[PDB]
């Protein structure tokens, strides 16, 4: 008798539906916690961890499956690779934030799917975006120059 | 934003209004035709293209034509 | 000789043509017995190339250096040298023959097209009518020509519907 | 309530009135033909029942009747078949000989050189090789005279001519009622047991009494015209016991339950016969009888005129959970009253079943003397494949055109097709994300290896020597049915077809079967299948999803299930309906079955066929298919270049129609693309120009010459390209497979 | 939106009418550790200006460069190394 | 004697399970139309966004997305339950206009007091060359 499927926050007329993927307590728990939907932390630190996570989980795929994989250096090679893309998509966040950010409008407000209201995310500003993408260099260059030093550590590896 | 004209060689059969998806055509008091009565397209913002307008009128050669021109999120046809 | 041709008849090449393709089927015919169903249909092909082979020769066919017939497509250089019957004399028989069956539809259509309903003649054939006109589509020239000298063969370009240029 | 057999009395006379008045079936062709657009739409809705009249108790009563015709013609051309193999085929020569007589069936007249065509198949005979395969089936059904092939065309005509004079019965004498063709459940009571179960018995009957003492004293070598007549052995309980002594005893042991003594022809063996390398003809014998028992209990679930037996509607009513609201309340009514419903089920699965066939025939040859017949495995395999192709784009065609006409939202609310038409937009879009992936990672590696290869760096490919790719789940699977014998399998004496694995199964010096070892050429290839299929159902599944409304169009099923577009505007229209969804799905189809028939010829070719000759196997192209399949160069110059040498080398022997038809073919499909390419509005201009010149000679038609329509367009370029390739894929695999199998 | 029963608009509470909702966000101010936070946001100072996050992004183009000019000669790149022999040609060409 | 009828707020809307057809991001920050109409009884109508619906006994009201799916479902409630309705357009701001049934009259019948826009008084044959208007951003038909 239970219906697990139910419109989003009860609006039938919304495209989009409630399911036990998108409405799960445990995975609604887990998407809110991430530092893209921190609407009251500083860009700035969820641009360093993100930037720290995929600087870290881009080395792994030069190291393996590179043109010089067969060679004691790569790790370093690929090193510089996982930096120059870490650098590339940084020049892709700014490119983004320079065209999406350059003028105000009076936007609709934003409210909780109880109805609270709630300001819009710092994030999506000029200045909001520009402290995010200086973040996600240091954080991805960071994350990059770890993934070298967890090749030399890491007993098993 | 299309342009949308009718013509005098309109007979007023209220066809093309019926045709229209979007509401740009209305029938107006006019005394050129029988039926006293010619089109008219006071919301060409609205129109979309389909041409469904011509495909219903007629008279030979057409009264109501549709020129495709600058186009919007409405004569798009965009939900989104 | 026209164009540096050899006729087929004194033509190496043409009887080394022949000499294979009767050698290849003989080739084929020892793999059978002597009055089998195989053995009659591979002698009946063997016959039936010997006697192509030797009929162009002995029509005055003319035979490039690779052996092969060819075709004179010019009046005077092939009535001349004695090869009308390559492209003129055929052109001569199609242009009667296309003209008779162009000459029919156009003599049926004409003739259905003051019935009241046409359409229906168009796709419902009038068979004796259809005879009729086919049978007298053979003096299609004289015909042609007479409506032609006549003027009854053409439409008045002002009666005729066009483009808004 | 309660079945019974209900019918109108003559409800329609039988006169050739109407065949003097074409387009009387349908109500807008009665202006006459003012246009040729006519003359394409008489034959474009000839068969539309539905357009033609608005009752279903008539459109019922002309699909049964289209269905008697069909089966009357289908009964005229096993007819043909049986005649052509009993007055002009090698048959009887070719039993004395299956292995060196190269199967025939056709004779052509000598008119104009043609009879170049008649080749030397063998046993004094001359004629077009066959690849039908009907030679082995008329030998594992014991025919073994030209006598008996043409009774059976007699009886095929006589069935013919009983399919008609029942089509017509039932349409202008005994006509059905409505309430007579909604016994769903009585149809399924009698077509599966009275139908597939009884069938199946009595085929397991014949092949007790027929092909099983035939067979076996062929076998073991007797010449034909020296094994006893099918009734000798049939009614002759001594004889048949001289072959299977279990034939001793009689009916007497089925009656008491000791059905153990029958075990010598009921058997459970497996693998093949190694003397003519086809499966044993005791386990399917085995194999009918308990599919047929098996089928004859399935034939009494649904209630009939009884209290016992189960109800559909209810079975489907109470089959509703948490997730899906209703459940399938409503597909009763739809499957009761919607024939394209119907269709479109029937179609999907029984396309579904025809490439399961071609599948498990190449893999367990069910014939005598059938696998080492290479282009008849060949051939028979693409056949099905393109069989089951076609009718699975034919179901989704169908599915598209009752969601146009047949759905009703007042009797599908919350159901499982509401829901499903509810979130139409989730199931598209992943997958299209899905297609997307599958086809970087199917395609993107092929491209990568053609760079490698290309930049000298053989050891950066995607290859069984450098980066594997490994199938360890196909591996897997693959040796797990090689060891189920003696395990999961205790009473089974080999596996089901040696492509598992184990020894190599060779039948007069060729390969009839043997392991079929799966590389990263076969991961790449599989992955490349996959990819394929995914499009097509994206392709169909979308149209059938959004032939109601789209957010581009919102009304989309007013303008019907065939319409060309609904103009310029919104940036374009054009191809919008669920019609030309079916159209760009027949291509995405043709490509899928082109690859899969592709993989299928090289794998064959090089690691299946070939000849034993005491030192190993030689297969026909020596194995590169492990070693160049990983690349697009591969495929285009080690198959399609290097195997193309025996169609384009035929002229001037008996292969020389297969190398015609392959330059045709290649004409045609090229011949489509002007119709792929082109619009209406040009060709209609033209046509004002010509219509001119002809005016100027007073031989203007009445019936104005008209330009194509955009949909018929579309179908004409769809159809011309899909015959074009398959003819040229059907030339070149003949001819490659008839000069070196 | 006042969905208190069947009514999903509102022109009073149109922004709820139109399904703008976070969804997933939540402001919190109290998580990373002020020491760390401390430390990133001093290494990522004058980082945050666009021509100045460029400049870091130019350093990249000349990597690019000196990979050329140096790197890919360090790694043993097959371009960048030497060739061996050579062959003549189809018929009598270099 | 008309006056375009204000839009209530309080209109219950249909009875709908919920699609993933509905309104996107675009209503939130450009404009979405609002469709009202009066049913007699609770009936099972086909939303044009995909899937079934049920009408209320009384006032319905339907926020779509274009103006289109409003005229769309309008045309289904005219053509089979022979219900009239009223299309409004919001946007975000809070501003309602009414639409289609501009005068109240619908426009295949015609009123006597609109506007004859776009009229022109020649035939399709006699508007200007396009080489006697070059230069000028106007096409022929606008002259
Ligand atoms: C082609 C894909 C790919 C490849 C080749 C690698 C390869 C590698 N990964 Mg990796 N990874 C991947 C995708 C991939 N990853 C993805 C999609 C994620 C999640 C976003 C991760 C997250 C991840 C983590 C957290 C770690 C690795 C680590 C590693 C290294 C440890 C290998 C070992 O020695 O054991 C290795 C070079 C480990 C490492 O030491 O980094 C160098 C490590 O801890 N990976
Ligand atoms: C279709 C185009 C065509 C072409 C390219 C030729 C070409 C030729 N014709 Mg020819 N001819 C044609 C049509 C054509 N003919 C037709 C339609 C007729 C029927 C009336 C003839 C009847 C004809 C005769 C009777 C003769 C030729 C001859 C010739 C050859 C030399 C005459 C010449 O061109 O000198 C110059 C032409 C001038 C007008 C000057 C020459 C190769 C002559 C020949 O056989 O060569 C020895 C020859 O006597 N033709
Ligand atoms: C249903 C499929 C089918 C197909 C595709 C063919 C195809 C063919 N048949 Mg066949 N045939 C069939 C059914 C079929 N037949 C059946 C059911 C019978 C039993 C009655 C026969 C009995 C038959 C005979 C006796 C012969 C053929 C022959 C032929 C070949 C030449 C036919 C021809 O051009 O004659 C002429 C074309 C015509 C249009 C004239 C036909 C006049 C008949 C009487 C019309 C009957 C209605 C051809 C390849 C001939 C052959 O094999 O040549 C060696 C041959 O002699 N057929
Ligand atoms: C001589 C017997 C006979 C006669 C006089 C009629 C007469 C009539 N029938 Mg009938 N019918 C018959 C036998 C006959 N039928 C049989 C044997 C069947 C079973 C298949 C049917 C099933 C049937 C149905 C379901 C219907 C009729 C209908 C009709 C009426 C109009 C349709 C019509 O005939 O158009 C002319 C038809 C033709 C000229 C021939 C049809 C095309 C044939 C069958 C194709 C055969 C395929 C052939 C092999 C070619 C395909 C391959 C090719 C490309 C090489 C008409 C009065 C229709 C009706 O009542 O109208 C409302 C109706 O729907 N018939
Ligand atoms: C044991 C009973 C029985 C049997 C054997 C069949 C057999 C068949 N039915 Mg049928 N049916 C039955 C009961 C049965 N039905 C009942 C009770 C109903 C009412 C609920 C229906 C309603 C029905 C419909 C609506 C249709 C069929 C169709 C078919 C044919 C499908 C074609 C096919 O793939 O098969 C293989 C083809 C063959 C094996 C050809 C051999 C045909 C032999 C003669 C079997 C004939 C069996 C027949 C029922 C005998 C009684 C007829 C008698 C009065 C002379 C098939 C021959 C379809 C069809 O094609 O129409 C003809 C179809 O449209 N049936
Ligand atoms: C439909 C399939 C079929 C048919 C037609 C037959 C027919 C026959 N079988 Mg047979 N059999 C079959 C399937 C079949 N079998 C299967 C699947 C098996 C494996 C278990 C066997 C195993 C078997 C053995 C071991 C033997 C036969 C034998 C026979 C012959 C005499 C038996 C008999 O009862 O007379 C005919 C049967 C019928 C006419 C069936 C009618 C149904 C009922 C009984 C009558 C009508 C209903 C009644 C009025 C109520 C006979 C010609 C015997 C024989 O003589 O060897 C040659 C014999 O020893 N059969
Ligand atoms: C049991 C199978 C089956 C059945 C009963 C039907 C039945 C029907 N289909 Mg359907 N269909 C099927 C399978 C089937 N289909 C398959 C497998 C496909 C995928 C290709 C389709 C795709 C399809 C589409 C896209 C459409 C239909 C439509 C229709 C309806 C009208 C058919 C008609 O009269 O058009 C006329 C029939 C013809 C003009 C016959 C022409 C035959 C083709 C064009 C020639 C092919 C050449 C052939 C292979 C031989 C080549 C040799 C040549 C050189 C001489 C009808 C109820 C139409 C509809 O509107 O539905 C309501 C519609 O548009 N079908
Ligand atoms: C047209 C110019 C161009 C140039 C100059 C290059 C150059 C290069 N490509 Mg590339 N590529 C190109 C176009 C180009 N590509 C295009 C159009 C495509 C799409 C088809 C690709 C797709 C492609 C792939 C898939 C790959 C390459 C790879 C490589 C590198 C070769 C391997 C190597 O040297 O080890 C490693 C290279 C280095 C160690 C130097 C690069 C890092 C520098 C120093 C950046 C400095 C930034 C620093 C961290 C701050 C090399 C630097 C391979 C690679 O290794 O990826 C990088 C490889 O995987 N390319
Ligand atoms: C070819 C062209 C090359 C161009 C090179 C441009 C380089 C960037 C530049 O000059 O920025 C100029 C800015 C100006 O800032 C300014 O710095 C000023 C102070 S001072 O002038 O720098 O002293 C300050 O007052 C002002 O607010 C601030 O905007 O200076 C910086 O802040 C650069 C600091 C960079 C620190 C991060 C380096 C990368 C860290 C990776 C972490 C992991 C690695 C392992
Ligand atoms: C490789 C496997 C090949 C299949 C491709 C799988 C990809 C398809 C993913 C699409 C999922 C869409 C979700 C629909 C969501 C949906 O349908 O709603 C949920 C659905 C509804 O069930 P109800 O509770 O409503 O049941 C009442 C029913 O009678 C009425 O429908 O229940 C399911 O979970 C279906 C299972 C879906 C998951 C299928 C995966 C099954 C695993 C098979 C694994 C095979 C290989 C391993 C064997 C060892
Ligand atoms: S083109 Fe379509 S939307 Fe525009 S006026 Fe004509 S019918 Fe209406
Ligand atoms: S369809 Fe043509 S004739 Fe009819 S009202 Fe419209 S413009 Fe006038």
């Amino acid at each position: 008798k239970v219906q697990v499927v139910q419109p989003v926050n009860g609006d039938p007329f919304i495209g989009m539906l409630e399911t036990p993927v998108t409405s799960s307590p445990a995975i609604a728990w887990y998407l809110s916690n991430l530092p893209a939907y921190r609407t009251g932390v500083s860009p700035l630190l969820r641009g360093v961890e993100i930037g720290l996570a995929h600087g870290y989980l881009l080395v792994g795929p030069f190291i393996k499956l590179g043109p010089l994989r067969d060679v004691e250096n790569v790790a370093e090679i690929v090193g510089c690779i996982n930096g120059a893309a870490t650098v590339l998509i940084l020049t892709l966040c700014l490119a983004y934030g320079a065209v999406t950010f350059q003028g105000e409008g009076p936007q609709v407000g934003v409210k909780t799917l109880s109805g609270r209201s709630i300001p819009r995310d710092p994030l999506q500003s000029a200045d909001g975006w520009n402290k995010f993408t200086a973040g996600f260099a240091v954080g991805g260059l960071s994350g990059a120059a770890w993934g070298y030093l967890c090749t030399q550590i890491l007993p098993y590896y | 934003s299309h342009t949308v004209k009718i013509y005098d060689t309109c007979i007023g059969c209220t066809q093309c209004v019926r045709a229209c998806p979007t509401d740009v055509l209305e029938m107006v008091p006019w005394d050129g035709c029988k039926a006293n009565q010619i089109a008219s397209a006071p919301r060409t913002e609205d129109c979309v293209g389909c041409k469904r307008c011509e495909s219903a009128c007629p008279t030979d050669f057409l009264s109501v034509r549709v020129y495709l021109g600058s186009e919007t999120t409405r004569s798009m046809g965009l939900a989104y | 000789d026209v164009a540096g041709l050899t006729p087929c008849s004194e033509s190496k090449a043409f009887a080394k043509r022949k000499k294979n393709e009767v050698k290849a089927l003989n080739k084929r015919l020892k793999n059978y017995e002597a009055d089998s169903a195989p053995a009659l249909a591979l002698k009946a092909t063997i016959a039936r190339t010997e006697a192509r082979f030797d009929k162009y020769a002995k029509q005055g066919l003319l035979c490039g250096t690779d052996g092969l017939p060819h075709l004179i497509a010019d009046p005077g250089l092939a009535l001349r040298y004695g090869h009308a019957g390559d492209v003129f004399i055929p052109t001569i028989g199609f242009i009667y023959f296309a003209g008779w069956l162009g000459y029919a539809g156009s003599k049926y259509l004409q003739a259905v097209a003051a019935t009241a309903k046409p359409i229906e003649k168009e796709i419902i054939i009038d068979v004796p009518l259809a005879w009729k006109l086919l049978w007298e589509g053979f003096g299609w020239p004289l015909r042609a020509f007479a409506e032609y000298k006549n003027g009854s063969l053409m439409e008045d370009d002002a009666k005729i519907t066009v483009s808004p240029r | 309530k309660k079945v019974k057999i209900v019918v109108d009395r003559n409800p329609v006379a039988t006169n050739f009135e109407k065949w003097a008045k074409p387009g009387h079936f349908s109500r807008t062709l009665s202006k006459g033909p003012t246009t040729t657009t006519w003359i394409w739409n008489l034959h474009a809705d000839a068969h539309d029942f539905d357009t033609q009249t608005s009752d279903l108790e008539e459109i019922s009563r002309k699909v049964f009747s289209a269905h008697f015709g069909q089966l009357g013609i289908i009964f005229i051309w096993l007819s043909g078949m049986y005649f052509h193999g009993a007055r002009f085929s090698n048959y009887e020569a070719w039993l004395t000989d299956p292995t060196h007589i190269k199967p025939s069936a056709q004779v052509v007249w000598p008119i104009v050189g043609q009879e170049i065509l008649n080749a030397d198949v063998g046993g004094g005979f001359q004629g077009l090789q066959i690849t039908s395969g009907f030679f082995q089936l008329w030998r594992a059904a014991g025919i073994t005279s030209e006598l008996q092939l043409y009774t059976t065309a007699i009886g095929a005509l006589v069935m013919a001519a009983a399919m008609f004079f029942a089509g017509w019965f039932h349409y202008h004498k005994a006509a059905p009622k409505l309430e007579w063709f909604q016994n769903v459940e009585s149809m399924l009571n009698h077509h599966l047991g009275g139908l597939l179960g009884l069938g199946s018995l009595a085929w397991a009957g014949h092949q007790i009494h027929v092909s099983l003492p035939i067979n076996k004293l062929l076998d073991a070598g007797v010449d034909p015209k020296e094994i006893p007549l099918p009734h000798e052995f049939t009614l002759n309980p001594e004889l048949m016991a001289q072959l299977y002594p279990s034939f001793s005893k009689g009916l007497a042991p089925f009656f008491t339950l000791d059905w153990a003594q029958y075990s010598d022809f009921l058997t459970f063996q497996g693998g093949l016969n190694p003397v003519t390398g086809g499966l044993w003809l005791t386990d399917t014998v085995h194999h009918h009888l308990a599919i047929a028992v098996l089928f004859l209990i399935a034939g009494h679930q649904y209630r009939t005129n009884w209290g016992i037996g189960s109800s559909l509607k209810e079975i489907l009513e109470a089959h509703k959970g948490p997730f899906t609201g209703e459940g399938h309340k409503g597909l009763y009514e739809i499957l009761t009253t919607s024939w394209h419903a119907q269709l479109a089920i029937n179609l999907a699965l029984f396309g579904s079943l025809s490439i399961i066939v071609a599948h498990h025939m190449y893999a367990m040859p069910p014939y005598p003397y059938l696998a080492t017949d290479y282009g008849t495995q060949l051939s028979l395999f693409t056949h099905h494949m393109w069989i089951g192709g076609f009718c699975i784009v034919g179901a989704g065609a169908h599915a598209a055109i009752f969601m146009v006409r047949d759905y009703d939202p007042t009797n599908n609310y919350n159901n499982l097709l509401d829901r499903v038409l509810r979130h139409r937009d989730a199931i598209i879009s992943h997958l299209n994300w899905v297609c997307i992936f599958l086809g970087f990672h199917s395609f993107g590696l092929y491209i990568h290896n053609d760079t490698m290869s290309a930049l000298g760096r053989p050891q950066d490919m995607f290859s069984d020597t450098a980066i594997q790719l490994q199938p360890v789940f196909a591996q897997w699977v693959q040796n797990t049915h090689f060891l189920a014998p003696g395990f999961t399998a205790p009473n089974a004496l080999a596996s089901t077809s040696p492509s598992w694995g184990g020894d190599v199964v060779a039948v007069g010096g060729k390969v009839a079967m043997m392991p079929i070892s799966l590389g990263t050429a076969d991961f790449l290839v599989h992955h490349i299948h996959a990819f394929t299929i995914h499009v097509t159902v994206l392709i169909l599944l979308k149209g059938v999803l959004y032939a109601r409304s789209s957010r581009l169009i919102p009304d989309k099923a007013n303008l019907g299930f065939r319409f060309p577009c609904d103009g310029p505007g919104r940036g374009g229209t054009c191809q919008v309906s669920a019609w030309d969804h079916v159209f760009l799905g027949l291509f995405w189809m043709y490509n899928s079955i082109s690859i899969v028939i592709f993989h299928f010829s090289w794998k064959m070719q090089s690691d299946v066929w070939g000849t034993v000759s005491a030192n190993g196997v030689s297969h026909i192209t020596g194995g590169n298919f492990a070693q160049s399949a990983n690349t697009i160069n591969g495929w285009l110059r080690d198959f399609l270049w290097a195997q193309s040498s025996q169609v384009i080398q035929s002229y001037g022997s008996a292969l020389s129609a297969y190398g015609l038809i392959f330059l045709g073919a290649h004409f045609v499909w090229a011949f489509s693309l002007m119709f792929l390419f082109s619009g209406r509005g040009y060709w209609q201009e033209l046509i004002e120009s010509i219509v001119w010149a002809h005016n100027k000679l007073k031989v203007a038609p009445a019936i104005q010459p008209r330009a194509l329509s955009i949909t018929q367009g579309r179908a004409v370029g769809v159809a011309h390209y899909l015959l074009g390739g398959i003819a040229t894929t059907w030339s070149f695999f003949l001819a490659r497979i008839l000069a070196v199998g | 939106k006042y969905g208190e029963e069947s009514r999903y608009f509102d022109l009073k509470d149109l922004e709820n009418t139109v399904g703008s909702w976070d969804m997933y966000g939540q402001e919190d101010k109290s998580r990373y550790n002020g020491l760390q936070s401390e430390f990133f946001e001093r290494a990522a100072n004058g980082l945050s200006r666009r021509e100045y996050i460029l400049g870091l992004v130019a350093i990249g183009g000349a990597g690019i460069l000196a990979w050329g000019g140096k790197g890919a000669a360090d790694v043993r790149l097959p371009t960048v190394g030497p060739q061996q022999p050579a062959q003549v040609g189809p018929r009598g060409r270099l | 004697a008309f006056t375009p009828p204000t839009l209530q707020s309080d209109t219950p809307s249909p009875i709908f399970g919920g699609s993933t057809g509905g309104l996107l991001s675009q209503a939130q920050v450009e404009e979405f139309h609002v469709i009202t109409w009066e049913s007699k009884k609770e009936q099972i109508f086909e939303m044009p966004t995909g899937g079934a619906a049920i009408m209320r006994q009384g006032p319905n009201l339907l926020k779509l997305a274009r103006k289109e799916q409003c005229l769309a479902l309008l045309t289904q409630l005219r053509t089979k339950f022979k219900i009239d309705g009223y299309i409004y357009r919001v946007f975000p701001n809070g501003e309602v206009q009414y639409l289609h049934p501009k005068d109240g009259v619908y426009p295949e019948k015609v009123n006597a007091g609109r506007s004859g826009d776009n009229t022109n008084m020649r035939r399709i044959g006699q508007n200007k060359e396009p080489v006697q208007i070059k230069f000028s951003g106007k096409i022929p038909a606008e002259f």
